[PDB]
This record gives C-alpha cells, structure tokens and sequence, in this order.
C-alpha cells in the first residue's frame, strides 16, 4: 500500500487559461504511473508533463490545465492532488486557485473602453484637428 | 505631458484606440525625443503596445520615428519578444532590419539575442509558440539557433521537441541546430523526443544526426 | 566524493533586494553539507534555507540573497552554483540576473520624467 504525498509547491494559484509551470516536490513516485489531478464540482483535469519531467521520482514539473471556464470573473478554488492511475490511489488534497486571465490583447481592449472619453478629450483639447 | 491612471501617455492611447491620424500627429514633433520611450505601469512603451496589436504600419511609424526597440516591459520582454508570442510576423519584419530613413547594420541586430526574464530570446518564444514562420524569419535574420535557455540549458531543438513541433524541429534541423547539445541534466533533443508521444520528431533527429542517447533511468532517488 | 550538479531551476532572475524563492533540482547532495553560492566580481553570498528545505537530497527550496547594490539601475549577471563546505567543491556555475526593483513603488519619480522630461 504505497502512498502519494505532495510535500511542496512553488505556487498555489495561476491563470484560468492554464499554462503555469509548477514545481511539485513529492514522495517517491513512478514516472510512468503518476499524474497531477485537478478537481472541482463536476470538473476534473490533468497537469501536463512528460516522464522526462519527473526528477528522481520525487519532484514533478508540469503546467496547470486550463480551468473549465476561461472568462472567469472571480477566483475559484479547486483541489490538486497526485493520482496513480495504476490503482487509482490519490494524495491528500491541496488547494489551487484559478484567477481571471491576464491576457495582453484583452488587457489592452478593456483599457481601450475604459479610456474612450479621456482620449476623445486629450485630442479634442490638442492643437490637432480631426 | 499627460498620463493615464495606468501610466499611458497620449502616444500610448493613440495606439490603444488605433488613431493613425492622432498617432501621426503626435509623432509630428515628438519624434527624435525620449517621449517615444516612456513606459506605462506595465513597463510597456507605445512600440510594445503596437507589437501586441500586430499593427505593422504602427510598428513602422514608431520605429521610423526613432522609437527605442530594446526597451523591456515588466516581463523583460522587448517589442520583438511580444511579437513572437502574438505571431505578428510582419511586425517582426519591420523591426528585423535597419531603422527607416530616406536618402536624407549591427544595431537592429541587437534585438536578435535580447532575453526576457524567463531567460528567453525572441527565438525561444517563437519555437515555444510553435511559430514556424517566425522561426524562418529569425533564422534568416541570423538568430543563434543553439542558444540555451538558462533554467536547464534547453536549446531551440529541445524546446521544439517539448512543443512537439515537427515542422519547427525540422526547420531548425535543416538550418544547422546542433542535435548533439544536451541540457544541464545531460538529455539531448533526441533523448527527450523518445519520451514524447510523437514519433516523427525522433525520426527527424535520427535523419540529421541520430546520436543515440544513453539511459541512466533518471538516476532514481 | 560525488559530483555537484544543478539540473534545473524555476527562474534565473529576481530582485536585487533578494528574497525570491527559488526551486532548484540537483543531483544527490548531503543536506548538512551543501549551500547555494552566489558570486560576482568581488562579491559572494549564499541562499537562505535549512536542512528541512533540502528535499530527498535531490532538490532545494531556498531564497535568493540581496545583491551588493540595492539601488541597482540595470540588470546584473552573476553566478549561482552548489557548494560543499566539507571539501569546498563547487558545481558548474549557472546564470542568474539581479534586476532593479520598484523603488518604494512610486511613479512620483516615474512621472517627474513623464511630465518633467515631457
């Protein structure tokens, strides 16, 4: 009866779009028989990595899976644990929080609206015509 | 002399709203001055915003007006860095050549190996975003195809295998990327490939060097 | 006598003020006999961590030491490597860059440029 155990993580939150690289220090694992299992109400996903990303079967580097909802408007806390597909064994749940995305294109767009009037004024009051 | 609550000057907002007329106006006399290089709170310049938007015309106007191209935003990203993650090929083109100047160069080259705070140079980004087109562009511009990224010494070829980008891997291979390089741990591009689900990658490498790897099963703990 | 080697790290840059938590994967070490040595011309410092921070003698979670200059105004390249106090053995150096940092997070100075130099 082996036991999965997450000892340490370098971060407990990331973008809802997924893609954040996490360093997970755990107990001895089998590189070909292991995964990072993210769960929430009616939703489950796996972190992405290859067996080449398991360091001495005692640490794992993967990228968070994207959250069920991309246009998340508020932080949503989910569970993150080690899962051994072999016998379906799981580790003590650890908390992981997804946050509204930090996209740059949108970051600019939301900023475009938010400043339409202010811009219409600066160029209005400027020596420029048009 | 104006700044938004987010540090954006008229120039910043001209590009955000996309006002070619006003942008043209601004650059009227602000050209050749450090006004162009001002950074909002995200450490971005107008050029930065222009890159992100993928507006090649805008990028040229700023560049032609003397906009500093090596300025870094909060992520250490240069305009060009931004273009590689947005697939703004044409913006890259505008920048990857001598600055505009009518009949009134190593400098534009300095952009080629500038690196962000992730230890990535434009090429690293291009290859990670499996942007084959950006790779051809940077390759032709003369970017270091072997340059290792610092977290573990991964080369473009290593990144191309991690992205499972075959066309990219091959492009890099035909361009001359060394398939012999290994990351801090000793792993080589071929070695990583074997631990991946895409067989094409290993074959490609096999066909350009194929130095078969070692093993040492991750040297267990 | 084994060999000191830094396999991977999560970041190769940080604030010149120090304090950035780094995750370093390495080859087997001895928790009571190991450290992270930072070096530059005429400058030495070590990461802060305890034996508890050395995971399975194959990984270390430590925090970066502040750089010699806090008012750093431009990125500085330095060296980072594993070191054994026992025999003074070192590992192949790795790159690390110290960056300037938001001085009191105030644009009153950034705007005395966006208005002064404007």
């Amino acid at each position: 009866t082996a036991e999965l155990k997450i000892c340490r993580v370098n971060r407990n939150s990331g973008s809802c779009l997924g893609g954040d690289e996490i360093f997970l220090l755990c107990d001895k694992v089998q590189k070909e028989d292991i995964e990072v299992y993210f769960t929430g109400p009616g939703w489950e996903a796996r972190g992405s990595f290859s067996q080449a990303d398991v360091h001495r079967q005692v640490a794992i580097v993967f990228r968070t899976p994207p959250y069920a909802d991309p246009s998340l408007q508020a932080p949503v806390r989910v569970s993150m644990q080690l899962r051994r597909p072999s016998d379906r064994e799981l580790s003590e749940p650890m908390e992981f929080q997804y946050l509204p995305d930090t996209d740059d294109r949108h970051r600019i767009e939301e900023k475009r609206k938010r400043t339409y009037e202010t811009f219409k004024s600066i160029m209005k009051k400027s020596p420029f015509n048009g | 002399g104006y700044v938004t609550e987010d540090g954006d000057t008229a120039l910043h907002l001209a590009v955000i709203h996309q006002h070619e007329p006003f942008l043209d106006f601004l650059l009227g006399f602000s050209a050749g001055h450090e006004y162009l290089d001002l950074q909002n709170d995200l450490g971005q310049t107008a050029l930065h915003l222009a890159a992100i938007l993928g507006e090649a015309s805008t990028v040229e106007k700023l560049y032609a007006a003397g906009a500093g191209v090596l300025v870094a935003e909060r992520g250490g990203h240069t305009a060009l860095h931004l273009a590689c993650r947005v697939r703004a090929h044409t913006c890259a083109c505008v920048l990857l050549q001598p600055r505009p100047s009518h009949p009134r160069d190593e400098d534009w080259r300095l952009q080629l190996e500038a690196e962000n705070y992730d230890g990535h140079t434009p090429l690293h980004v291009a290859v990670i975003h499996k942007d084959a087109e950006m790779v051809r562009l940077l390759r032709d511009a003369g970017a270091d195809l072997n340059k290792p990224e610092p977290t573990c010494g991964r080369t473009p070829l290593h990144l191309a295998v991690e992205a499972q980008a075959a066309s990219v891997l091959e492009l890099l291979l035909k361009a001359g990327a060394d398939p012999t390089a290994r990351m801090y741990g000793g792993r080589t591009p071929l070695g990583s490939a074997l631990l991946r689900p895409n067989p094409i990658l290993a074959r490609l490498l096999r066909a350009h060097g194929a130095p078969e790897p070692e093993d040492g099963g991750d040297k267990l703990s």
